[PDB]
């Protein structure tokens, strides 16, 4: 459920200096708890991560 | 004549005149341009205020 999507917001000027922001509000809900389920605890062999 | 003459008048005849409206006359001055403060601020950095 969204109020808004992505957005951007301009800043007022205090000095040399540019700035503005990005905002977004909302919320998921899921009405049925029942109806989805998880797998925990599954095996990793790959070295190493995701990159940044 | 063991005197003097209009001749032997040197400033009065020199100074400027202007003329007069009133008793009393007022005139404005600028005295300075500002305090003695530092100019150099930095990068993205709001300066100092001054006043004259």
């Amino acid at each position: 459920k969204q109020l808004t999507p992505m957005m951007k917001m301009d800043l007022a000027t205090l000095g040399p200096v540019i700035r503005w922001m990005i905002l977004m509000y909302g919320v998921p809900v899921m009405y049925a708890p029942k109806k989805f389920m998880k797998y925990t605890n599954i095996k990793a062999d790959v070295p190493g991560y995701i990159g940044n | 004549n063991l005197s003097f003459t209009d001749q032997h008048i040197k400033f009065w005849k020199k100074i400027p005149k202007q003329k007069a409206y009133s008793t009393v006359e007022q005139y404005g001055q600028l005295l300075d341009y500002g305090r003695s403060q530092g100019a150099f601020v930095g990068e993205g950095v709001l300066p100092d205020t001054n006043d004259s």
